[PDB]
């Protein structure tokens, strides 16, 4: 290598602290784009309200209920 | 009898003995607790906020619930 291995050793050598300036910040755009655990973070965030929920008109839905515990809608239960 | 002052030298002090030496940390084993340290840190405090959001939603429940409010 020309570029890789030989600038490399000399960039630790001569200013080592300029490594961890590209490194860290460099692996801080590519891991939340190829680690498959960002897309659950997402839906938590979306289904915390932060004001009351409305109520709608009920003429022919589904997967709506009373207030009552029942199975309608999403309602998030992701781990535990 | 003459008496004067006498020579000792017995151990002789040690003429330049060098000290300074490599304690404790050796190199490549410290980034192994350094490193190791930050990724038992970071999953420790992020099961916190898991358990945060746990407190969060069952709070903002309570506004949702009152309405005589």
């Amino acid at each position: 290598a020309e570029r890789v291995a030989a600038f490399l050793k000399n960039v630790w050598a001569k200013e080592p602290v300029l490594v961890a300036s590209f490194a860290i910040a460099g692996l801080a755009v590519i891991l939340p784009t190829l680690s498959p655990y960002t897309k659950y973070s997402l839906m938590i965030n979306x289904x915390x309200x932060x004001x009351x929920x409305x109520x709608x008109x009920x003429x022919x839905x589904x997967x709506x209920x009373x207030x009552x515990x029942x199975x309608x809608x999403x309602x998030x239960x992701x781990x535990x | 009898x003459x008496x004067x002052x006498x020579x000792x030298x017995x151990x002789x002090x040690x003429x330049x003995x060098x000290x300074x030496x490599x304690x404790x940390x050796x190199g490549y084993s410290m980034f192994a607790v350094g490193i190791g340290a930050l990724l038992f840190g970071y999953w420790s405090m992020m099961k916190w906020n898991r358990e945060r959001r746990r407190l969060q939603i069952e709070d903002f429940e309570a506004r949702i619930a009152l309405m005589p409010l």
